[PDB]
């Protein structure tokens, strides 16, 4: 046996969770407990914590959703054989560069995109704020809301920011499976190839790393759970031999090792770190260098 | 020199191969059978890499690359210069890896925890020996294969890539992306949960495994809980692995047109083919 | 221009940034010692971080790591070589003197509290009301070791409240006293449980607990350790 799926289940009564300075009126009552969930981790759906910018955000983000689908089925005739064939074929695309940083556009060529993105802008930051207090309820740190603004960074310059710079919309990504994929590929042959694009680089190292990291930590945990070694919490503040046998395995495998705390240090780093790079090499692409070709040759 | 609580565990066995012959430490690192067998492989394919720099003229690492035998070499030998070295170099690293993952049981075995790390490990060599062994033995070259070079194996990526267009739309590539994407949001979650419960706000003291549920299921209305997030992460980064090596050995072998292309088997199936209108009628 | 700023600004803020991590790293073990367990003279480029301080929950004091380091308990192994690197012998038995991958740290001699304050792992019968709610219920099959003998049956299963899931099986033992086996080492079949690490000559000197309804810390590590200890150390009697 090997720890990847439980052997036995137990339940008890619903857990309603820790109180600390949270608003109680706002947690729903728990959902059903899947037996399913619960061979892999935890059976119990729910509670869940709504309040204000959790209705905002969620009203907010379906109205993103049913804008780009209604212009899916717009597109599609309102035929629902031709909708489910062309599923990955349709796109709602920015405003053409005439209409430049503009509010102008007619909703046919522009303008339904933008209320699409004011929606999703509405959406994510509304999530932020969330991640942000309901930490700050229970007392923790804000670490989650800190690392979540590394992924808004890259979003905030691939719609927003670089967009603005360039000043157009148009050089912004369009709602679809298959457009938003061909804009990607068209990004990197417009700009001279992104494999020379030195953050594009670090942001593929750190998003393999993160995979290896991942890896390493899981499986490490895994073999030292015979010892409770996933009760990292109580190992931080009173290092067993699960701590211990974890730290020396990769002493012995490669000279150096981690602490139960400072191997999530590793951890949260590693993975802001792609969007950070990421975010950076496509801020820089078209604003400051035009070809990552060209740029290499100089250096700079 | 040890870590403070180290020495109790320097106790003897648990070696596969040669009982206490090799069964000692140097400095931090452990030996074994398996880590002679390492140093070997991993000796031997740098000499022969840096040979191979000879002969090409150059001492830059930007520059030196490895190329696989041309094609009309098929799946036989070639001369060292003109793709041999590759071909011996290739068995090193092989012998390398797996050398390194024996040795990882052999420490496993000494230290009595799962053999979970080498295990996954095994998933890394898979993807190595798809690139250099499995996919060129099945389309009949090594030349199939991608150089030992730090740019020329980039190269490599995109020509491959470009030969069936847009690489984007192979869907098992589509797949590994996915778990590539989720693993990394999951890892920054985990980091971030078990820092924010141990370095909670001043003064307070530390959180426990319950504030972490409940912050979860606050969020999200679910938490997967600190055995779960474990195997998750193991599971989505072997998954994104797997993926990958499986949307390699399709293309060139049962697929080996452009990847675009395929979608076509959706669009023209019989109840929706012909209804006019939409983007593809 | 602006982009090779930004990539030199980004490479001198990586090497900050793994400086930072590696001496978080080095908060426990450190700092480095020879066999004798005085200090090593070779400590490697990394200083030791300035202390920090966890406040504990339920009054459970605090810790400052790095602190100083100790066993606290004593290491039954001698040198089988008169230079560094080489393996230490057991003087004695490995699994009753705890050594190896028979190890168990001394960690604080009481139990995990939950968020609440209560007892983190009960016994079933005192956990209301919690039931096995899916796989096969262990409760009541024969317990057999590894040398195919049978060493006792099972009589409760010890749960995390707050995690919801079985952490020991409770194992009646030939003489009506009880042992706790890790779920994490046992195989839980149709018509037994197989215990692959431990012989059933082995199952009387599983560490004993103080308490019979709840289990501390120091008691889960010497248990843990032992248990674990037998895939090396049971291996004549595996079959
Ligand atoms: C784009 C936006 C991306 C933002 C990504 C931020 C990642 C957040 C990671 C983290 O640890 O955040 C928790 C951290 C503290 O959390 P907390 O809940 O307030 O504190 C709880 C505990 O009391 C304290 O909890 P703690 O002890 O876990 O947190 C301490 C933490 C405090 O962390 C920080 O102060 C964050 C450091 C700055 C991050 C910005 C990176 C910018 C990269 C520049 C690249 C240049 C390109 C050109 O210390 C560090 O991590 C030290 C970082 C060392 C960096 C090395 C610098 C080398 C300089 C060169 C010489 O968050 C912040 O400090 C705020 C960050 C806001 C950034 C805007
Ligand atoms: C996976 C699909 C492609 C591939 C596509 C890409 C793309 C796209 C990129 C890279 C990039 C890299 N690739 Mg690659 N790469 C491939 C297979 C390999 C193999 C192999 C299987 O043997 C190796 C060793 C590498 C190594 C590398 C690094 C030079 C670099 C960053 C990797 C990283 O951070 O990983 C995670 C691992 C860690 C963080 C651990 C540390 C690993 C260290 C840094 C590796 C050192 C390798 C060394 C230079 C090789 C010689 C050593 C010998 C002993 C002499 N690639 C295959 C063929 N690779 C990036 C780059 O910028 O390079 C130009 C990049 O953008
Ligand atoms: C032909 C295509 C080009 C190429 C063109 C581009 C372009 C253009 C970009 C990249 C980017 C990246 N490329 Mg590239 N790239 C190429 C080849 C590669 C290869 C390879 C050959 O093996 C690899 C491994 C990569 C890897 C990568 C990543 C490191 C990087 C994206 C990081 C990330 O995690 O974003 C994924 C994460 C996000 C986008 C964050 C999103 C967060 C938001 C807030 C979430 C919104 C959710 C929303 C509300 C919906 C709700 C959903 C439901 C609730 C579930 N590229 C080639 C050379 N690549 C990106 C980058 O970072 O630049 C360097 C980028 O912009
Ligand atoms: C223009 C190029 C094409 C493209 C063409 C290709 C081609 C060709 C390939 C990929 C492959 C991949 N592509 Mg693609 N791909 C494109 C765009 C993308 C984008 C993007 C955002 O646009 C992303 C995210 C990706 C992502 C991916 C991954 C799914 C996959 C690479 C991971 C992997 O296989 O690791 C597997 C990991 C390994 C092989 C590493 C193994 C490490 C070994 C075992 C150990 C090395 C030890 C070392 C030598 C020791 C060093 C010394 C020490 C430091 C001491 N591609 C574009 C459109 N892509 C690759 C793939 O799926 O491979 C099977 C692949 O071959
Ligand atoms: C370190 C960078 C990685 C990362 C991290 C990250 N993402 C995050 C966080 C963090 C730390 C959060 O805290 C936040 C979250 O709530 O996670 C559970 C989030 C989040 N990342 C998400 C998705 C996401 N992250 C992505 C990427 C990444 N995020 C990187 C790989 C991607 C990709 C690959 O494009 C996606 C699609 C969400 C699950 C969540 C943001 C939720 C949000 O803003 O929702 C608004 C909209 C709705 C509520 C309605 C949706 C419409 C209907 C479908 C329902
Ligand atoms: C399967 C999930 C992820 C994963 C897992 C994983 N990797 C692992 C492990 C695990 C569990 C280990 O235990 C092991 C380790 O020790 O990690 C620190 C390891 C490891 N993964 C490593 C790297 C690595 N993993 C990668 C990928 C991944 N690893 C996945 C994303 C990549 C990528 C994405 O490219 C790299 C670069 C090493 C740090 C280590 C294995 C070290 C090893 O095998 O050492 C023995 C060999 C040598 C010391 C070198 C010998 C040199 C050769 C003889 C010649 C050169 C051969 C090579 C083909 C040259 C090519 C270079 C050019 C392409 C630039
Ligand atoms: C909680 O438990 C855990 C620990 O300890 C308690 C750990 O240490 C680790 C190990 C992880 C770390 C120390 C974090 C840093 C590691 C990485 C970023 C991985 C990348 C590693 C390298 C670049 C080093 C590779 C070097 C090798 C293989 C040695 C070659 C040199 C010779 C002389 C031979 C993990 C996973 C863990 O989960
Ligand atoms: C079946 O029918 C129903 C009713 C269910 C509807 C169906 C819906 C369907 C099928 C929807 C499908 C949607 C899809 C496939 C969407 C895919 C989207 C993708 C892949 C997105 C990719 C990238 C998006 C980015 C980068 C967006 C960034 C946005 C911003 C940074 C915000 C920018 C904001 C702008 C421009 C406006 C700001 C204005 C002010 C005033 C501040
Ligand atoms: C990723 C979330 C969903 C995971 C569901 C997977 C269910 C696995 C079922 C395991 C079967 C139980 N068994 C026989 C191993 O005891
Ligand atoms: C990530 C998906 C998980 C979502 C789980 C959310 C559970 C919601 C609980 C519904 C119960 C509502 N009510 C009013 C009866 O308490
Ligand atoms: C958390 C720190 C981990 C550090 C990992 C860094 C890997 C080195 C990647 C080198 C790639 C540099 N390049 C070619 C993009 O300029
Ligand atoms: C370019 C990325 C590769 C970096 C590899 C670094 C390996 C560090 C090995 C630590 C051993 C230190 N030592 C010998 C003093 O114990
Ligand atoms: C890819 C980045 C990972 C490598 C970072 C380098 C860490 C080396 C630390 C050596 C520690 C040696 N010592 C004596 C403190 O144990
Ligand atoms: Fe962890």
């Amino acid at each position: 046996y090997q720890n990847i799926f439980s052997q036995v289940q137990v339940r008890g009564p619903a857990d309603l969770g820790m109180t600390e300075d949270v608003n109680l009126a706002n947690r729903s009552g728990v959902g059903p407990f899947s037996t399913l969930l619960g061979w892999f981790g935890n059976a119990q759906l729910g509670p869940i914590y709504l309040g204000s910018l959790g209705v905002l955000s969620l009203f907010s983000g379906l109205m993103w959703f049913f804008t780009i689908g209604i212009w899916f089925w717009y597109q599609a005739g309102w035929n629902p054989a031709v909708f489910l064939r062309d599923l990955f074929f349709f796109s709602l695309e920015p405003p053409a560069p005439e209409y430049g940083l503009s509010f102008a556009a007619p909703l046919k060529e522009g303008g339904l995109w933008l209320i699409a993105s004011f929606f999703m802008f509405v959406a994510v930051w509304s999530w932020w704020g969330r991640t942000y207090l309901r930490a700050q309820a229970l007392g923790m740190g804000k670490h989650t809301a800190w690392a979540f603004l590394s992924a808004i960074w890259l979003w905030m310059v691939l719609g927003f920011i670089r967009p603005i710079l360039m000043g157009s919309w148009s050089e912004a990504v369009p709602y679809g499976i298959f457009s938003h994929l061909d804009w990607t590929n068209n990004f990197s042959l417009v700009h001279g190839n992104l494999f020379y694009n030195p953050f594009h680089g670090l942001s593929i190292a750190f998003l393999y790393g993160s995979a290896l990291l991942f890896a390493m930590h899981g499986a490490t945990i895994l073999a030292v759970s015979r010892f409770g070694g996933e009760r990292e919490l109580e190992q931080i503040a009173d290092r067993g031999t699960a701590a211990e046998r974890a730290a020396l395995f990769w002493r012995w495998t490669m000279g150096f090792n981690a602490t139960m705390e400072g191997i999530h240090r590793w951890a949260i780093w590693m993975a802001v770190l792609v969007t950070l790079t990421g975010g950076i090499g496509i801020l820089l692409s078209g604003t400051v260098v035009d070809n990552w070709y060209v740029w290499g040759q100089n250096h700079g | 020199a040890l870590l403070s609580f180290e020495r109790k565990y320097r106790v003897p066995g648990g070696t596969l191969v040669g009982g206490n012959l090799f069964d000692f430490w140097v400095g931090p690192f452990y030996v074994g059978f398996f880590g002679v067998a390492t140093f070997f492989f991993a000796a031997l394919g740098i000499i022969l890499i840096a040979w191979s720099a000879v002969l090409q003229g150059t001492w830059n690492p930007q520059l030196i690359s490895v190329y696989p035998p041309a094609l009309e070499y098929g799946l036989g030998g070639a001369p060292l210069a003109k793709g041999g070295l590759w071909q011996i170099i290739t068995i090193c690293a092989t012998g390398a890896f797996v050398s390194w993952a024996l040795r990882e049981v052999e420490i496993c075995r000494k230290l009595g925890i799962g053999y979970h790390i080498p295990f996954a490990f095994a998933f890394a060599i898979l993807a190595y020996l798809t690139l250099v062994l499995f996919r060129p033995v099945m389309m009949g070259a090594w030349g199939y294969a991608f150089p030992y070079g730090i740019w020329t194996h980039l190269d490599w990526v995109s020509n491959t890539g470009y030969t069936y267009g847009n690489f984007h739309y192979n869907p098992a590539h589509m797949i590994a992306i996915s778990f590539f994407f989720t693993n990394a949001l999951a890892l920054a979650l985990h980091g971030a949960l078990v820092l924010s419960a141990a370095n909670p706000e001043k003064g307070k003291e530390m959180r426990t495994p319950d504030h972490e549920d409940t912050f979860f299921r606050d969020l999200v209305g679910y938490s997967i809980g600190t055995l779960g997030i474990h195997r998750l992460g193991l599971l989505l980064s072997l998954s994104a692995v797997f993926f990958s090596a499986l949307c390699m050995i399709i293309t060139g072998t049962i697929w080996f047109d452009q990847w675009v292309d395929w979608w076509q088997w959706w669009v023209k199936l019989p109840w929706w083919a012909n209804i006019p209108g939409g983007i593809n009628g | 221009d602006l982009a090779s700023l930004a990539i030199y600004s980004f490479w001198i803020f990586l090497a900050g940034l793994i400086y930072y991590l590696q001496t978080e790293n080095m908060r426990e073990g450190y700092p480095l010692e020879n066999e004798d367990g005085t200090p090593a003279a070779n400590q490697g480029p990394f200083p030791l971080p300035k202390p920090k301080t966890f406040i504990l929950p339920h009054g459970r004091g605090t810790l400052t790591v790095p602190g100083p380091e100790s066993e606290d308990r004593p290491i039954a192994l001698a040198r089988t070589a008169v230079s560094e690197g080489f393996p230490h012998a057991p003087t004695g038995d490995p699994m009753k003197d705890g050594v190896g991958p028979a190890s168990w740290v001394a960690r604080r001699d009481l139990p995990e509290l939950d968020g609440h304050g209560h007892n983190k792992i009960k016994p079933m019968k005192a956990a209301a009301g919690f039931h096995v709610s899916a796989g096969k219920n262990p409760i009541g099959l024969p317990v057999r070791g590894c040398d195919l003998e049978i060493a006792g049956k099972v009589v409760d299963i010890w749960v995390d409240i707050p995690e919801q899931m079985a952490r020991f099986l409770e194992v009646e033992l030939k003489d009506g006293s009880t042992r706790l086996l890790p779920m994490q080492m046992v195989k839980v079949q149709s018509n037994r449980v197989h215990v692959n690490a431990l012989s059933s000559d082995l199952f009387a000197g599983i560490p004993t607990i103080k308490s019979p309804t709840e289990v501390t810390l120091l008691e889960e590590d010497k248990i843990c350790g032992y248990v674990a200890g037998g895939l090396m150390y049971a291996a004549p009697k595996r079959k």
